[PDB]
């Protein structure tokens, strides 16, 4: 709650870089928001973004980096989920309890529940992870929930 | 899972398949229907202690009291077996986890320690050896709701823990109670010889079932008694045989019939051209609606037909043990009865003292006893006394005698059955060895009415009495569950609060010793009884209240209102000095003693009191027994009045389980701590309210949860095994889950979001730089192209 | 810097060492019928005022300043063809071109298209990158 002057620096690369593909102007549609934090580094949601200007559709209003700014602050804040948080979850569905759970049943968890996400965007993280199903169609959900959350650069 | 438990427990299919609903528990609460009782809804907006609301399967937009609202169980706990388990416990709630496994063929619920069961109007599967096989030595827990795990569980109960066990069956006889009661010893029989006395005690049914089962106005065939079937065992669990007795029976039924009700159906077989042969003898026409004791009102029934029957019964006779000789003693003597309402006299004209008219009847009876004719009157009209010396001539106002013969009438009769009974408790005095009993009491429970009397505040206090019995269970077998988890302070006895009304019936200065008393002085007069009454409790006592307001239809407006476990009922003390008086004239009886036949002689062989003085007695003798037996409970329930399965007319159960004790176990559940759990069972099933905090044993992973959570210490108690919670705790605890996970989700789901574009990021940043080449160039060239100079470069190049 | 000496003599028809707003039609109208006055004197504007050789590769050369390479061109274009298919689909950069990046207006946009190899709906830009390379 007190950006760096570093941490302010890299806000506009990004905010900048964003700009430029809605067309150069010092705009960022009030849509990518969301997206631009999760540059920066934080994992809001859908709520998170739709209480600080957040549009739900594209083009239906745009903001300045004057504008901008501000709301970054409020995202950062944002309860950030963990590890626990996660595998607790997701660990009750592993009836079994043995760290599986059905290759579809985690699809239906993904884009059933919740904040749904999209199909192709469950299959980019999917294909993107090489959460290869086993055999009988179970993946460890220990596993899969520890590589999203170490990002997709490794360490 | 397999075919057997097919109507024992529903399919785990349809708890993996439950779905339209999430509980939106801030909203969908159940709402108070007229036409339902209880319907499902949903809410909008709170003004004050008023509320706007729409229903479910309907839309309707009520305006509901802050009060009428109430909680509903979310999807977990439905078609919940146990409901003492369930996290909010009320009525509603209560009454649709019935109607729910009801409406899905299951008819066997556990409210706490009362086994619930309802009639399904279709014989089904349900009973079987290899059910029986199955149930057969399992612990309550172990498998679904079942009449049979009362029994095996009772049985388990007096042979493994030494002392005496009790089944206490109750429920309107349109819930078919007695089948229910067959079960119980089909079963206490199939496995205490795998290691009929079923079908004999059928037969003698119709006997006594023309007997002590009468058409009241509310059922064509009512048991007038209580009976305690008790079935003993010898040393080593053995079924000894089979035994009965015979609680407060009302003999009143006898003399005094209303306009819907007449006598005991014998009459009505006996009159009814059963038998020509013996259709005279007694001194009887074939009609059923000219006998002065009988003709109040009603006659024959429409599915009876009240024949086949005096036929019948002629068989189950012969068939125990007793000629027709003492068996023709009866028929008769049942004779003696009619005709004796049909007696007539007169006193003198404005002097007190009777005379008769009758003789000829009287001479009936009389012979039909082995009577001189001239002897009854003799010591019928005007009596004989028998003080401290010379037996003085009491003048006979017709009232005394009036009421001495509605006296015989009965007191015969009571004997009559009295006797009857030990005789069947002879026939299967067939005697092995005998130490012990799991006997199964039944008695006509609760009664509310639309014009509540003596007969009616009777039956209650017993009841009052029952239910309390219960409450001191519950109580005592809390109080151990508590030690037994080392969790425990405790709280004072549940049967406690029951006193203050028991008291105010039986105790001295109370409503039954002032009726007790008042049956004495000769000026009794209902109001002057409703007199002292009042002096000696209203204004005083929060027991004793006055009329209050008109409920249902039109009420029969009375002088006061006993608050009941069940509720406050209205009583109507009109008339009862006037049928209570049960007088003793000490020459009849030895005038009957020795006539001229047997019975007549032993009976009477072997004042001026009461029938509360020896119902309250009697009773003891009920209670104090019951004081001393493990006991039992199954409260079958008519689903509804038009024996139509499925259907349920909600109301006639809620009144019902108002009437079972359920409902106030219920109550006496509430107070405590009732909902528990198995820390095992609790960690993996609220984990997810703080799963941070969590080390990654059980006894403590459900310490922390409850108290990182900000568990306050009111809500509950950790025993040692498990933990305990306020009643609708879970209930919270419950909704949190349901947005922590759907949240925690959620910010996983936004956390691959991130992923997927912190990933083309650079593939996005490099991207940039090309729209750009692209961009810049794809200009110069548009510039070039439309250059006027370009167009000469272009033109020629020599 | 040679094919402005090479077809020199012929950039002027009297050859008065210099320019000449007469010669300049002089070798214009001997293709196809010159224009009106405003451009032949416009068209003049840019050297602000007699012009010579370097002031004339000065114009002819302040123009191609900041082009890139048929690769460089070539390759900004595949950051977008990942499957190098050596295509983008006609919309992906119709829209790329007029949404994103400084936008190109109705205008730039409909010149950029009129003439671009274009079959199937899928743009060829390998070659487009030589319709502008004068390749
Ligand atoms: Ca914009
Ligand atoms: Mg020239």
């Amino acid at each position: 709650p007190k950006l760096s002057q570093d941490e302010i620096d890299d806000l506009k690369e990004v905010f900048e870089l964003f700009d430029f593909w809605d067309g150069r102007d010092g705009a960022v549609d009030a849509f990518k928001i969301g997206d631009v934090c999760r540059c920066l580094g934080i994992n809001p949601r859908n709520e998170d973004v739709f209480a600080v200007g957040g549009t739900h559709k594209m083009g239906e209003k745009s903001l300045p980096f004057e504008e901008f700014l501000p709301a970054y602050e409020g995202l950062m804040d944002c309860e950030q989920g963990t590890y626990a948080d996660y595998m607790e979850a997701f660990k009750t569905f592993d009836r079994e309890g043995q760290g599986f759970i059905s290759g579809a049943e985690l699809r239906h968890v993904l884009s059933g529940l919740g904040e749904r996400l999209s199909d192709e965007e469950v299959d980019e993280i999917i294909n993107l992870t090489d959460l290869q199903e086993d055999l009988e169609g179970n993946v460890k959900y220990e596993e899969f929930v520890k590589k999203v959350m170490t990002g997709p650069y490794p360490d | 899972n397999d075919p057997d438990f097919q109507y024992l427990a529903v399919d785990r299919k349809k708890m993996m398949k439950e779905q339209t609903a999430p509980f939106d528990g801030k909203k969908n609460c159940w709402v108070p229907d007229p036409k339902e009782g209880f319907a499902s809804a949903e809410i909008q907006s709170s003004k004050g202690e008023e509320i706007t609301v729409k229903i479910v399967s309907d839309n309707s937009t009520r305006t509901v009291k802050k009060d009428d609202i109430q909680q509903m169980n979310p999807p977990k706990f439905e078609k919940l077996e146990d409901m003492a388990n369930m996290t909010y416990l009320n009525e509603a709630s209560v009454l649709n986890n019935l109607r729910g496994r009801y409406t899905a063929g299951l008819i066997y619920t556990y409210s706490g320690l009362f086994c619930i069961a309802v009639n399904p109007y279709r014989r089904l599967p349900i009973y079987t050896d290899s059910v029986i096989a199955k149930y057969r030595g399992k612990r309550k827990t172990e498998i679904p709701p079942h009449l049979f795990s009362v029994a095996d569980n009772a049985y388990q109960n007096m042979v493994t823990d030494r002392e005496n066990q009790s089944c206490l069956i109750t429920g309107e006889s349109g819930a078919g109670k007695t089948e229910s009661t067959k079960k119980v010893i089909m079963y206490f029989a199939r496995v205490a010889a795998n290691l009929n006395l079923e079908d004999q005690i059928i037969e003698a049914n119709p006997v006594l079932e023309a007997f002590g089962n009468a058409k009241t106005v509310r059922n064509n065939n009512s048991s007038r008694f209580g009976k305690f079937i008790r079935i003993h065992f010898g040393p080593t669990g053995k079924i000894a045989g089979a035994d009965i007795e015979t609680y407060l029976l009302e003999k009143s039924r006898v003399t005094y019939q209303q306009s819907a009700e007449r006598n005991y159906h014998i009459f009505y077989q006996i009159c009814s051209n059963a038998i020509p042969e013996l259709n005279e003898v007694m001194l009887i026409t074939p009609d059923s609606g000219l006998y002065s004791f009988i003709n109040q009102g009603c006659l024959t029934v429409d599915n009876i037909d009240d024949v086949e029957e005096f036929k019948l019964c002629d068989e189950a006779f012969d068939i125990l043990g007793f000629t027709k000789e003492e068996k023709t003693s009866m028929f008769k003597c049942t004779a003696s009865i009619l005709h004796m309402g049909e007696m007539k006299f007169k006193q003198r004209p404005r002097e007190e003292q009777a005379e008769s008219d009758g003789t000829a009847e009287a001479e009936k009876v009389a012979f039909l006893c082995g009577i001189n004719a001239g002897d009854l009157l003799k010591a019928l009209l005007k009596p004989k006394v028998k003080v401290g010396t010379e037996m003085v001539t009491k003048g006979q106002n017709l009232q005394q005698v009036i009421n001495s013969v509605g006296a015989l009438s009965k007191s015969l009769y009571d004997r009559m059955f009295n006797w009857l009974v030990k005789r069947v408790n002879r026939t299967l005095d067939t005697k092995a060895k005998r130490n012990y009993y799991i006997g199964v009491l039944d008695i006509a429970g609760f009664e509310i009415f639309d014009f509540n009397s003596f007969e009616q505040l009777c039956i209650n206090y017993t009841n009052e009495r029952l239910q309390q019995f219960f409450n001191h269970h519950m109580f005592v077998l809390e109080q151990e569950e508590y030690k037994k988890e080392g969790i425990q302070w405790e709280f004072i006895d549940f049967g406690m609060d029951l006193q203050m009304c028991i008291d105010l019936i039986e105790k001295p200065m109370g409503i039954l010793s002032i009726l007790e008393e008042e049956c004495m002085f000769p000026k009794a007069d209902d109001k002057s009884f409703q007199d002292y009454s009042y002096q000696n409790h209203i204004g005083k006592n929060r027991m004793f209240t006055k009329p209050g307001k008109p409920t249902r239809p039109n009420q029969g407006h009375a002088h006061f209102e006993l608050h009941h476990y069940a509720g406050n009922v209205p009583y109507s003390i009109a008339g009862w000095l006037d049928k209570n008086k049960d007088p003793i004239n000490e020459n009849v009886v030895s005038l009957l003693a020795v006539s001229k036949e047997p019975l007549v002689a032993e009976l009477f062989r072997a004042a001026f009191q009461t029938i509360s003085a020896v119902h309250r007695e009697s009773l003891n003798k009920l209670m104090c027994n019951l004081r001393r037996t493990n006991p039992h409970f199954v409260r079958c329930i008519i689903p509804n009045l038009e024996k139509d399965p499925g259907l349920v007319d909600a109301e006639l159960v809620l009144h019902q389980l108002q009437c079972n004790g359920v409902l106030e176990g219920i109550r006496i559940c509430r107070k405590g701590f009732p909902s528990r759990l198995i820390y095992s069972e609790f960690k993996q099933r609220y984990s997810i309210l703080a799963p941070n905090a969590i080390p990654q044993d059980g006894k403590t992973v459900s310490e922390k949860i409850l108290t990182g959570l900000q568990m306050d210490p009111s809500e509950y108690r950790l025993g040692t095994t498990k933990v305990f919670f306020k009643a609708g705790v879970l209930g919270n605890l419950e909704e949190m889950r349901d947005e922590r996970l759907s949240k925690i989700i959620s910010m996983f789901q936004a956390h691959i979001r991130g992923y997927l574009i912190r990933k083309a990021y650079k593939k996005l940043q490099d991207q940039r730089i090309g729209l750009s080449v692209i961009q810049r160039n794809i200009r110069k060239w548009l510039v070039l192209r439309n250059w006027q100079w370009w167009k000469l470069y272009a033109k020629v190049k020599p | 810097i040679q094919e402005m000496k090479e077809a020199f003599t012929m950039i002027d028809q009297n050859r008065d060492g210099f320019i000449d707003i007469n010669d300049l039609k002089e070798m214009f109208s001997s293709l196809g019928r010159t224009p009106d006055d405003k451009e032949l004197t416009a068209m003049l504007k840019e050297a602000p005022g007699p012009l010579n050789f370097t002031m004339f590769l000065s114009i002819f050369s302040d123009k191609l300043s900041g082009t890139d390479s048929e690769e460089t061109i070539r390759n900004a274009f595949g950051m977008f063809d990942e499957l190098d298919t050596k295509k983008l689909n006609i919309e992906y950069i119709k829209d790329l071109l007029e949404n994103m990046g400084d936008n190109f207006n109705k205008d730039e946009m409909r010149m950029t298209f009129k003439e671009a190899p274009v079959e199937g709906g899928k743009f060829d830009y390998v070659r487009f990158v030589a319709m502008i390379k004068g390749s």
